């Protein structure tokens, strides 16, 4: 009779730090 | 020139012969030509799962324009497969970038004889966006509008969306060639135009029995 | 400033260069309505990607320059705004922050500028967020990025109010398509017929899916008009002859482009054997279309299949159960077929319930799904001493209500199996397994005997005549696989599976 809600855990990450191309 | 020392030229690369022959694939080779002459909407991006041969409907545009097979309209164009990675490097300095793309578009609007391939049209987004410069998709999308640049693309269908598709200035201007992948029997018929690249470069013998096989058990 | 970025579109109106917008009056109006207000006075023009949203503005710009434009309106320069060109300059990074903020300051400067935004959504995920505070500014977004950035800012929705752009008719883009004529035709050098545009509209919805009526339409008279030029370089009447073959490359299908098609009756059963009266009674039933319901309703799964192919081209055009949203929304053009829907209970009655009665779905998806145009099939049925026929429709009155009975198209019977009709499905699935024989260079021929033996075995009513492929196989290619293996039969033979228990050379 029981249902079960599970709970689907989402993949959530904080942004991505960048690597800079230089120009002088 | 300017366009050789970035782009590939296809089309002298269709002269010497080294483009591989693409047979059928010839109704959309065609439509290539067909959107290159439209209004709006006059960029043929080739959509297409990644194997089905975008890069060789603009390598089978090149073989048609060598051969007298254009109209009159692309007869005697030079197809530059620009690649990206070509104009990024160097640019040690700034607008290195944008200059060596305004150079690229300045050659293309004075000569008037080159159709763009931007193979990989996704990957425009973020080409030469150094620090304090603009990509080299930002630098064209502009030249887009003025139709001073009819580009050919080639992207796959989830790569078309992911970025091509959004961009919604592109959208009224590029135009998604859908490059299906082939059934068996038109696979057959690739296969036996190419069987004198291949039975030349293994010098073996490559029967009919064999590319059916190739192309169903595939 | 505005004199080198973004097109001034109230300008492009007075020289003409904007394409005219024929039709649209009514959404061009409600445009002017929000406009017009004093909160929430911007709209934001919700569509399809292509759906002529840029061209209710386009038209708007044309409405200014007529002077029928509201008296708070009048000559206001309407400007898109290019996004990627603000951009055109470093010096060095925040450039397109600090040159959006000089063209809002010369928006307030001057008083009769409106944007138009053709991706509103792009801004939202200087940000002219804050400017838009207190520039009137027009939006272009699909419904799935309304509902994604729009509608989920309560700092952008006490301003920005949702105007529908909806998809035209078939019939409504035929007059966009007449009043894009003359840009066509003077582009192309080539007049392009009325009939063509009829065909061009038609066909453009029927056959691709993923566009929307406006563009698809407007797609196929550009690359006709195209292919007209092209082909006089290797007066000329683009036709309805050009549009199909246009879009037979659009799609890669044979020409085949309808009344005479659903004259089949006898263009069909190469999938279908026996059944032979329903397949009669499906045909008068389908042609009575030729609304918002269905084109067909009907309460067999090769059936189906075959009615899939005939109908919608397509075998894989039978959709066999969102679970059918976003999957009819793709493809509006297929048989959906509802597998045993005897063993389902009442929750599934509002899907096919009032799409018999709207045809669409609004949902929490983000589209409402068009049912207009598909075949609606349901698949139900599969005391003492005495001295089917034609009789199964009254199973399913009693089973559910005929309060929609009545909107069902036809409840249509199915008849007996017929021990011919077996030995017609024996040789049917041989040709399953002949063909595999043909790549050996082997031959399968059949006995009428060992036909028979193959009909009498698994063909339970009851299961239908599901028991009838293991029947084949157990019996026929079991002892044929092992035949092959045991070289009785190589390459170059005629096989003759007889006489029990089948034997053979
Ligand atoms: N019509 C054709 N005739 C002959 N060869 C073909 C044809 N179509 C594809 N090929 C060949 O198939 C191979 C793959 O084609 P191609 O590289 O153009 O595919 P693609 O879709 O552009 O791939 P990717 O997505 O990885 O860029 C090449 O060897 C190419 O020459
Ligand atoms: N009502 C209309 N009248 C005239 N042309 C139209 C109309 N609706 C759409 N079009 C044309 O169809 C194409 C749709 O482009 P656009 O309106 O920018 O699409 P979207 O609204 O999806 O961004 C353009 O060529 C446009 O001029
Ligand atoms: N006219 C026909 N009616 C029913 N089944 C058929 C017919 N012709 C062939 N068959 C075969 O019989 C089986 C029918 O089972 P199924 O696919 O569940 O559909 P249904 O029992 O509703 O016809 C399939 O293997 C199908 O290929
Ligand atoms: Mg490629």
């Amino acid at each position: 009779m029981k249902v079960l809600i599970l709970a689907c855990l989402v993949a959530l990450a904080l942004a991505r730090e960048l690597e800079e191309l230089n120009v002088p | 020139l300017v366009l050789d020392q970035f782009g590939r030229n296809l089309t002298a690369a269709a002269m010497e012969g080294k483009l591989d022959p693409v047979i059928g694939r010839e109704k959309e080779i065609e439509r290539v030509m067909q959107v290159l002459s439209r209004r709006t909407k006059n960029n043929p991006v080739l959509i297409g799962e990644p194997g089905v041969g975008k890069t060789a409907v603009v390598e089978g545009l090149a073989q048609a324009i060598v051969h007298g097979e254009v109209p009159e309209t692309l007869k005697d164009k030079q197809l530059y497969t620009l690649d990206l990675g070509s104009l990024v490097a160097g640019s040690r300095y700034r607008g290195d970038f944008e200059e060596r793309l305004k150079k690229v578009l300045k050659e293309i609007n004075t000569r008037g004889d080159i159709i763009l391939f931007i193979d990989a049209l996704h990957t425009l987004v973020g080409a030469g966006a150094a620090e304090g410069a603009i990509d080299a998709a930002s630098i064209l999308k502009p030249k887009l509008a003025r139709g001073e640049l009819q580009t050919i693309g080639a992207t796959t269908l989830d790569e078309y969306r992911k970025y091509i598709e959004k961009d919604a200035a592109l959208e009224r201007r590029f135009q998604p060639v859908q490059v299906g992948e082939p059934t068996v029997e038109h696979t057959i018929e690739i296969l036996k135009g190419l069987r004198d690249r291949y039975e030349a470069h293994h010098r073996v013998s490559i029967t009919d029995a064999a590319m059916v096989a190739a192309a169903t058990l595939a | 400033v505005l004199d080198q970025f973004g097109r001034n579109l109230t300008a492009a109106a007075m020289e003409g260069k904007l394409d005219p917008v024929i039709g649209r009056e009514k959404e061009i109006e409600r445009v002017m309505q929000v406009l017009s207000r004093r909160t929430k006075n911007n709209p934001v023009l919700i569509g399809e990607p292509g759906v002529g949203k840029t061209a209710v503005v386009e038209g708007l710009a044309q409405a200014i320059v007529h002077g029928e434009v509201p008296e708070t309106l009048k000559d206001k320069q309407l400007y898109t705004l290019d996004l990627g060109s603000l951009v055109a300059g470093s010096r060095y990074r925040g450039d397109f922050e600090e040159r959006l903020k000089k063209v809002l300051k010369e928006i307030n400067t001057r008083g009769d500028i409106i944007l138009f935004i053709d991706a509103l959504h792009t801004l939202v995920g200087i940000d002219a967020a804050s400017i838009l505070k207190p520039l009137q500014t027009i939006g272009a977004t699909t419904l799935d990025e309304y509902r994604k950035y729009i509608e989920k800012d309560a700092a952008l929705e006490r301003r920005f109010q949702p105007v529908q752009v909806g998809e035209p008719t078939v019939e409504h883009t035929i007059e966009i398509l007449k009043g894009l004529r003359d840009r066509y035709e003077a582009h192309h050098r080539v007049s392009i017929t009325d009939a063509a545009m009829v065909a061009a509209a038609t066909l453009a919805d029927r056959y691709i899916n993923d566009r929307f009526l406006p563009d698809k339409a407007i797609d196929l008279i550009d690359e006709a008009g195209a292919r007209m030029r092209i082909r006089r370089m290797t007066v000329a009447e683009v036709d309805d002859e050009q549009i199909a073959e246009v879009l037979g490359n659009w799609t890669g299908i044979p020409v085949f482009k309808t009344t005479r098609l659903l004259r089949m009756e006898e263009e069909l059963h190469k999938r279908i054997i026996g059944q032979e009266d329903a397949v009669k009674a499906v045909s008068k039933a389908i042609r009575r279309t030729r609304p918002k319901r269905p084109s067909g309703s009907f309460i067999k799964t090769e059936l189906s299949k075959a009615l899939a192919n005939f109908l919608f081209g397509d075998d894989d055009a039978l959709i066999q159960i969102g679970q059918l949203t976003e999957k009819v929304r793709r493809k509006p053009f297929s048989v959906v077929l509802f597998d045993a829907i005897e063993k389902a209970h009442q929750e599934i009655y509002n899907s096919l319930l009032q799409v018999l009665e709207d045809g669409r779905l609004t949902d929490g998806q983000g589209r409402t799904v068009d049912f207009k145009n598909t075949v609606l099939i349901f698949t139900s049925n599969l005391l003492g001493f005495s001295k089917m026929k034609q009789k199964v429709n009254d199973e399913l009155k009693k089973h559910f209500r005929p309060e929609f009975l009545n909107r069902i198209d036809d409840i249509i019977v199915f008849h007996q199996l017929t021990r011919e009709e077996i030995i017609r499905m024996v040789d049917l699935m041989i040709s399953r397994v002949a063909g595999q024989l043909k790549s050996k260079d082997m031959a399968l021929v059949l006995t009428d005997a060992a036909k028979a033996l193959l009909a009498k075995r698994g063909f339970d009513p009851v299961l239908g005549a599901r028991p009838l492929r293991r029947t084949i196989q157990r019996e026929i290619e079991d002892q044929l696989s092992e035949k092959i293996l045991f070289e009785e039969v190589g390459p170059g033979q005629v096989v003759t599976v007889d006489v029990a228990v089948f034997t053979f050379t």
